[PDB]
């Protein structure tokens, strides 16, 4: 890997400087350098794993949405033949989106989540493990497609169920975990019904958590709890 | 839909 | 060239679908495509090669600002030392914008200039080839810094020199070229008096041949007039 | 500076 002779602490320290720059194509590589040093992650450095393969990915995912779109309406009646150039370029992005995909399910399988002991990465990796799933599932139209969407479902329930023996009801990576798995039932599994259930039932049992927090704690829960309504409010 |  | 076997005319499309789906990075690889293709380039197609660069080796330029200002602080006294990894980082992504840079200059030279024989594209390419020895001149530091800006220099004084010739005062071509002129007075060659005197002249004499024009093409030059005010505001 |  082109990381290979770069120090862990100093693919660290250039994952943030990325990250200033609002470079997260590099803050991707570096952190993918960091993980194949081989050693477990710390709870920030998890976090800067995920927020550059976040960035990158949802840049792919919103260009492939546009693409996508555009290539709808080439194949409505009445619009004029283009050529393959449409399909072509969509299907770039899409492989590309994919390729990044695959990345991180990789980095999950060799090793992370098989030494992730403590519920707090456990559960975070398999969160991750279902998101980029999810990103799969989003572009997948063919005889794997079932298949995808069930690896996604299978990380999110085991994720949840972690959560749920070990973590409080407010905490922030369980209500991500719990936010996330909704919005699969909503757009990817057509579960809507599952999907305000689980919604509901999360913010519900995190408000009644409140009143053990800090203030700092509050505010980190309280900003998910937020987003929990946003998407009830879109679904209700 | 939000996600985090 | 990873485009050689791509048709022009589809290159030219990607770049359209690239551009709609602010994937900039792939819209200058197929005009750099495109380019090599050797025929001369449209008016439409020089806006679509601009702009492309222009977004690619912007978010250079912003990273790279963010980068140097971090490393000149680590450099004031009393900063804790950090090691070699601010500097290595900031020189990484400052290599990346000059091979941009350089792979622009490498279009003009071969052969977009020489075949441009009309005033429109030819100070639009003189104006590229200034603005992008503009971008190497932010960054040089050594022994070519002063060749990098008179090279900048003698690409604006050429460009100015047909558009005067050429082209009337209002032309947005001619009006972009001066505000940039101007501003590689101001920020570069160290000549404030200069780049206002400049934007001063150009908005005086755009302004005096306004009643010209259409309603469209009025639309056109005083968008770029505006941006001259907006210059001589910061500056005075 | 506005540059274009
Ligand atoms: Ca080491
Ligand atoms: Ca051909
Ligand atoms: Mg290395
Ligand atoms: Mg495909
Ligand atoms: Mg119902
Ligand atoms: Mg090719
Ligand atoms: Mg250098
Ligand atoms: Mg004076």
């Amino acid at each position: 890997g082109a990381m290979g002779s770069m120090e862990r602490a100093s693919l660290i320290q250039k994952a943030k400087l990325a990250e200033q720059a609002e470079r997260y194509e590099d803050m991707a590589a570096f952190m993918k350098g960091a993980v194949e040093k081989g050693e477990e992650l710390s709870c920030e450095e998890r976090n800067l794993l995920s927020v550059a393969y976040k960035n990158v990915v949802g840049g792919q995912r919103a260009a492939w949405r546009v693409l996508s779109s555009i290539e709808q309406k080439s194949n409505e009646e009445g619009s004029e033949e283009k050529g393959p150039e449409v399909r072509e370029y969509r299907e770039k992005v899409e492989t590309e989106l994919q390729g990044v995909c695959d990345t991180v399910l990789g980095l999950l399988d060799s090793h992370l989540i098989k030494e992730a002991g403590d519920a707090e990465s456990r559960v975070f990796y398999l969160k991750m493990k279902g998101d980029y799933y999810r990103y799969l599932a989003e572009v997948a139209t063919g005889d794997d497609k079932k298949r995808i969407i069930d690896s996604a479902r299978s990380a999110y329930q085991e994720a949840m169920d972690i959560s749920k023996k070990e973590m409080p009801p407010t905490n922030p990576i369980r209500l991500g975990l719990a936010l996330n798995f909704s919005v699969f039932h909503y757009e990817i599994a057509n579960s809507p019904e599952e999907a305000i259930s689980l919604a509901k039932t999360t913010f519900d049992e995190a408000m009644a958590d409140l009143h053990t927090l800090s203030e700092d704690s509050y505010k980190d829960s309280t900003l998910i709890m937020q987003l929990l309504r946003d998407n009830l409010t879109l679904w209700t | 839909s939000y996600t985090v």
